[PDB]
Order: structure tokens, then C-alpha cells, then sequence
RNA sequence: AUCGAGAGA
């Protein structure tokens, strides 16, 4: 089973003000026991495995000045099939705003589905 | 997509035997029946896992992000 | 009366064949009880040697890190299962494998495009390198001391040519798999059997005699080797029953149905055990009898 | 203390439409050790009308 | 180079206060690259 | 440990128990009930599963007297391991003689 | 939160 959901970023602001959040991580002291799931750059590596309540995305506040993260909010857990870096198609170039996670969902026939 | 290593039924494996079976009915013009006896496949449970195999990661395998198309 | 006399009297073992992998041989005067319980430990209680913990590092093939774990674990291997003894799993990951419990494989296969393949060409193994990955690129990696105690015996798949994986240039998989002992109860992979069955060996009971015309389509009703001709008399007679499978052809036609019964000899089991590769079935079959017997003597030494 | 369904727990089962009061009866708790499904003999299916191809019914627990 | 154009294949690395964009081609849409992590499993 | 005693249903006089036994299934349950019926003092003698999804199985055992059930069931297991033993030196007289 | 499409017994 293939789940996609959209990360976008760019949903507070609106019509051309700053950019209020930056995918990544601050210099705040932020936990370093959800660096297993997140790369670098604020996104989770490619297979790692999340189950409830650990972080999927990393994006750094200016108007809070706190590193927030997001959280796989599911009960069944998946695996990170892929993620796309997703460019607004604006002519300015701006930070990365929207991101695409995968997830694949590992769907063994058990007791109780319809054959 | 690719093929069963073992036989669902039993558990005879059957993965190994795939290529072999098209080299079977490509080559010489042998027809299923008399391909999948010669691989060593005797019960029907195992005959069916080489006879209707699909093969669709041939179909899979042209979608390659990591190559220039 | 019964006793252990009287069925050592009464018993009998005729071995009909004997490969490295099938052995097909008969139970004589013995019970169901007893013949169902040795199919049952064959079957789910021998224990083997099969991948169950894999490490992938890099999978950027098609083939889904599940499925790909999966199949590497359903391949069976040339590995004598006593020569390694069982995982204490209350142990913690760190010391739980040991050099004596675990044998550890490993897979580092990546895909590029051959510069040298003939134009017009469509076969992978000449359009690119590694196009194809198979169970004999598992290789064996020797740990501790078993560097020693493995090396007259490598650690390589029953069979090498099973298809694990294929890729396209710039793909590559890298793994490490640990394979241990376990039980066909636990999982199907670990089953050393690929199928380990027996059967009633049929009976052909003639009531009335079978002459002329009749006794040539009568004897079609079978399998060519079962129903013969007597030379002095144009009979019909049962020559071997064995190379019979119960099809009741007979019984479909009413000139034989008043004519012969079908039935089983209660207590002549026909055995037919095939390996998957690991061991001998002869062994297979003896270590199902020492594990009936063993786990009787456990239940007898347990205080109750 | 809050402790877990035993098997001396009773509970009150019920499957949608309840046209009657037989379709909601009070059995006993028995743990099973394998998981998502509830098990139910043969003889409830024709009080509650129940099925086995997808049927799916509530399990209400008491608390007094 | 942590990323892959989705259109050409190139990898690419992007900084900090970079262009969202592929820089042998002009697509908007990156794939992030897998790295050497260890993902344990189950033979099952 | 393995083999459990089900007091609420053996006999004062030990003459008739039931034993409750974890890990094992019919492969065990027939053979000891097959092997304890050619018991000639054993009046009844039975195997059942409670249920298939746990790993238990119930013995019942029920002598004519001058013995116990427990004795009843070690003459069992002791009978079968001696079958096991006569069938497997059958087999590997016969595997060497071929 | 509301109205549209669909699904299970
Ligand atoms: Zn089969
Ligand atoms: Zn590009």
C-alpha cells in the first residue's frame, strides 16, 4: 500500500510576504534523538522506517525561532518509499516550500480480509 | 513481477528455473507442457507457478530515475 | 496383545530409491499414528538453516527492501544444520548472534551499462553489467572461528541460479543477511522438505475373472504397468500396485464396476521425501524418528 | 485498579441494525492470543443475523 | 549530491537559500537520492 | 514445567487424571494415545487440543485399577520411544544393506 | 463545519 501526502510549507503566508519557515534545522536546542528519521536538510532519508509520533519533516521557525518538526500521524506504520522536491513554477527562485513524502505500507494477508 | 523463488503449494523451488524455461520454449520449440516436465516440475502446484508467471519488472525496469533517458 | 516384540516381528522397511535429494521407501505394519507423526516432523520440525535478519545498507531497485528480504530468506542453503547451534532470542542484538549460532552472507551487486554492446541488441546480460542478480552472488562471509570449521564446507545456496533480484544501470543493492536455525512450524522457509508425504498403498481387489476383449480395456483403466496378462490364461492380475494412483477409471464403466474393488493396505505407508538441498532425506527421515523419539523422552523425564 | 478484560469479564455485543433484542446478548470474555478479529461461534449467527464475508459488529463493556 | 533531477537524472546538491532547480536543465521537480543507511529487516 | 496435572479432574485414588502439556500438538497427542491404548489396564485414554491457536494438549487417562494414570503414561512414552527406536534401526539396517 | 462521489453488511 502506497500513501502520499503533501507537506506543504507555504500555507500560512499568502500573497508574496516572507518566508516564515525553512525546511532544515536551527540553532536552537533542538533534540538530537530525531535525527534517525530526518537527513540534513529537514527530510527523511529514502526506506528509513517511522511509526507514531516520530518526525517526518524539520523546518525552522523566524517567527517562533524554534525548530519545529511534523509527525507521522497514523497508526500503521510505513516505510519512506520517496520524496519529491517540489519548485513553485514561480519566475523567482525561492526556498523549498512544498515537499512530497511516500510512504509504502506493507499489506500481508492476514485474518480477517476479503479474498 | 519476478519470479517465485518457492512454490506456494509445497515449497519445491521453482525460482531458479524461470530463465531456463524461456531458453526451453525460445530455442527449441518445445510447448509448455513438455518444457515445464523437463525442468523437473511433476506436480501440477509446481508446473503452475512457472507456467503462468508473469514477469512484469521487465515492464518495471524501463522507469529508471537513475539513468539519463 | 501388543508389544514392542510383536511390532519388531511384524515390521518392515523396503527402500525402493534412494538419490541426494528424493528417497522414496515404505513403512511396513506400522500406524497411521505413528507414520502421520514422522510426516509431521519432516515436514515442520527439522530444523535448517535459512536468512532471517537482513541489514540492507542501499536498495535503489525496483524491487521493494520487504520483498527483496523475503526472497533472500525463501532460498535454501548447503549448510549441515549441526553444525551450528540455536539463538537465544531473551539475549540483547548486540551479543544474541555469536560465531557458533549464525552464519553471516552478503550481497554488493551494482548495475552500470556496458559501452560495448552490439547495436540492435535487446539481451540485458550484453546491453549492461550485473543486469541479473543471482543467489550465487550470496556470498559467504566466514566469522570467528568458524573461518576454521567452515573451510572444507562453504556456505553456498542449494541452488546458486535462483533469480533474486534484477537492476538497470545506476541501481545497486548491498546487504548483509544473517541466517540462522529454525523450524518449518515457525516459518515455511525453514522446512527441509520440499514436499515429504506418504500414502495407503492402493489395492486392486479382482472378483471376477477378466477374459478376452475385456481384459484388454481393463487392464487401460490403470497405469500401463499395473494390470498385467497371465501367459497361460487371457486373466487379468495385479502385477504391481505401487505404480498405481487411485483414479477409479474402473468404476466409471459398469461392465468392471461388479467386477473389482478398490481399497488400501491400512498399514503400508508409500514414502516420498524430497530435499530442498540442505540434507539428505535419508537424514531428514532419521532425524524426524530421533526427534519423536527424543521428545517422548523429554515428556517421560519432565516431572509431573 | 483499572486491570485488563479477563476471561470471568462479561460483554455486550451488538450488530447493526439491532431489529430486535436478541441481536444484542451479553457473552463471555475469552482472551485469544491472535489479533483484530472477533470470534464468534455458529450458533449466534442467526440471532444476531451475522455473517462471515466482511460483517463487522460492536463490543461494549460494562463497568459496573 | 543529495538529490536527482526528475527529469534529466543529474545529481545535484542544494544549499542553503539556493533555486529549487535542476542546473543542467531547467525542471522544478528534484528527487531526493537514497543514502548508505542501515534498514534492518525480516526475512518473513 | 511441560507436563501439568489437572487436579480438578483426577481421581482421589489416582486412578483416572488429566495432564495438560504445552508445546505439543497431534503429532505427539496420537502417537502416546495410540501407544497408551495397547495398555491392557487403561479403561479410557484420549487427546485433545482446547484450542488450535494455543499451544496445549490434554491427555486423559482412565486405568481399571492396580495402577495409575501416571504410570499408564510413562509405560506410554516409554513404549514409544521403544518403537521409535526398532523403526529407526530397521531403516538404517536397511539404508546399509540397500 | 457543509455538499458531492463512492464503498462495506
Ligand atoms: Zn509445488
Ligand atoms: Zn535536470
Amino acid at each position: 500500500m502506497y500513501k502520499t501526502e503533501k507537506v506543504d510549507l507555504a500555507l500560512n503566508r499568502n500573497r508574496g510576504d516572507p518566508i516564515t519557515q525553512h525546511f532544515g534545522f536551527g540553532n536552537d536546542e533542538w533534540p538530537k534523538e530525531w535525527l534517525e528519521k530526518l537527513d540534513e536538510d529537514g527530510l527523511p532519508y529514502i526506506g528509513t522506517y517511522v511509526e507514531e509520533g516520530d518526525p517526518i519533516c524539520a523546518y525552522f521557525d523566524d517567527t517562533l525561532n524554534k525548530t519545529k518538526i511534523k509527525t507521522y500521524h497514523s497508526s500503521e506504520p510505513a516505510y519512506i518509499e520517496e520524496v519529491n522536491l517540489i519548485g513553485d513554477e514561480s519566475n523567482k527562485f525561492q526556498e523549498l516550500q512544498t515537499v512530497s513524502i511516500k510512504y509504502r505500507i506493507r499489506r500481508t494477508p492476514q485474518i480477517g480480509d476479503k479474498f | 513481477m519476478i519470479v517465485p523463488v518457492r512454490c506456494f503449494s509445497c515449497g519445491k523451488v521453482v525460482g531458479d528455473k524461470w530463465e531456463s524455461y524461456l531458453n526451453l520454449l525460445q530455442e527449441d520449440e518445445l510447448d509448455e507442457g513438455t518444457a515445464l516436465s523437463r525442468l523437473g516440475l511433476k506436480r501440477y502446484c509446481c508446473r503452475r507457478m512457472i507456467l503462468t508467471h508473469v514477469d512484469l519488472i521487465e515492464k518495471f525496469l524501463r522507469y529508471n530515475p537513475l539513468e539519463k533517458r | 496383545e501388543w508389544n514392542v516384540e510383536k511390532f519388531k516381528k511384524d515390521f518392515e522397511v523396503n527402500i525402493s530409491s534412494l538419490d541426494a535429494r528424493e528417497a522414496n521407501f515404505d513403512l511396513i505394519n506400522i500406524d497411521t499414528s505413528i507414520a502421520n507423526a514422522f510426516r509431521r516432523i519432516m515436514i515442520s520440525e527439522v530444523p535448517s538453516v535459512a536468512a532471517e535478519y537482513v541489514y540492507f545498507f542501499n536498495n535503489t531497485s525496483v524491487i521493494q527492501d520487504e520483498v527483496l528480504a523475503h526472497r533472500i530468506g525463501l532460498v535454501p542453503l548447503k549448510v549441515d544444520p549441526d553444525m551450528l547451534t540455536w539463538v537465544d532470542s531473551n539475549l540483547p542484538d548486540d551479543e544474541k548472534f555469536t560465531d557458533e549460532n549464525t552464519i553471516v552472507l552478503s550481497l554488493n551487486v551494482k548495475c552500470t551499462r556496458n559501452p560495448d554492446a552490439p547495436k540492435g541488441s535487446t539481451d540485458p546480460k550484453e546491453l549492461y553489467n550485473n543486469a541479473h542478480v543471482y543467489a550465487r552472488d550470496l556470498k559467504f562471509e566466514p566469522q570467528g572461528r568458524q573461518s576454521t570449521t567452515f573451510a572444507d564446507c562453504p556456505v553456498v545456496p542449494a541452488d546458486p541460479d535462483i533469480l533474486l533480484a534484477k537492476l538497470r544501470p545506476g541501481q545497486e543493492i548491498s546487504l548483509k543477511a544473517h541466517c540462522i536455525l529454525g523450524i518449518g512450524g515457525d516459518h515455511a522457509k525453514f522446512s527441509p522438505v520440499s514436499t515429504a508425504s506418504y500414502r495407503l498403498l492402493p489395492q486392486i481387489n479382482i472378483l471376477q475373472p477378466i477374459k478376452g476383449e475385456s481384459a484388454r480395456r481393463f487392464q487401460k483403466c490403470f497405469p500401463p504397468g499395473v494390470i498385467g496378462i497371465d501367459e497361460g490364461s487371457d486373466e487379468a492380475y495385479v502385477k504391481d500396485a505401487r505404480k498405481d494412483t487411485v483414479s477409479r477409471e474402473v468404476l466409471r464403466y459398469e461392465e468392471f464396476a461388479d467386477k473389482v474393488k478398490l481399497g488400501r493396505v491400512r498399514n503400508h505407508f508409500i514414502f516420498n521425501v524430497e530435499s530442498a538441498g540442505a540434507m539428505t532425506p535419508e537424514e531428514i527421515f532419521f532425524k524426524s524418528v530421533r526427534i519423536l523419539k527424543n521428545k517422548a523422552e523429554y515428556l517421560k523425564n519432565c516431572p509431573i | 485498579v483499572y486491570r485488563h478484560i479477563k476471561n470471568r469479564d462479561v460483554v455486550l455485543m451488538n450488530r447493526q441494525p439491532t431489529l430486535h433484542k436478541a441481536s444484542m446478548m451479553g457473552h463471555k470474555v475469552r482472551v485469544l492470543p491472535n489479533e483484530k478479529t472477533l470470534r464468534l461461534h455458529y450458533a449466534n449467527t442467526g440471532a444476531y443475523n451475522a455473517d462471515f464475508d466482511g460483517d463487522e459488529m460492536n463490543m461494549h463493556f460494562p463497568q459496573n | 549530491l543529495k538529490y536527482i533531477c526528475a527529469e534529466c537524472s543529474s545529481k545535484l546538491s542544494l544549499s542553503r537559500t539556493d533555486a529549487v532547480r535542476c542546473k543542467d536543465c531547467g525542471h522544478r521537480i528534484l528527487l531526493k537520492a537514497r543514502t548508505k543507511r542501515l534498514v534492518q529487516f525480516e526475512a518473513r | 514445567e511441560k507436563i501439568k496435572l489437572l487436579t480438578q479432574a483426577t481421581s482421589e485414588d489416582g486412578t483416572s487424571a488429566s495432564f495438560q502439556i504445552v508445546e505439543e500438538d497431534h503429532t505427539l497427542g496420537n502417537a502416546l494415545r495410540y501407544v497408551i491404548m495397547k495398555n491392557p489396564d487403561v479403561e479410557f485414554c484420549g487427546y485433545s487440543i482446547p484450542h488450535p491457536s494455543e499451544n496445549l494438549l490434554n491427555i486423559r487417562i482412565q486405568t481399571y485399577g492396580e495402577t495409575t494414570a501416571v504410570d499408564a503414561l510413562q509405560k506410554g512414552l516409554k513404549d514409544l520411544m521403544d518403537l521409535c527406536d526398532v523403526v529407526e534401526s530397521k531403516f538404517t539396517e536397511k539404508i546399509k544393506s540397500m
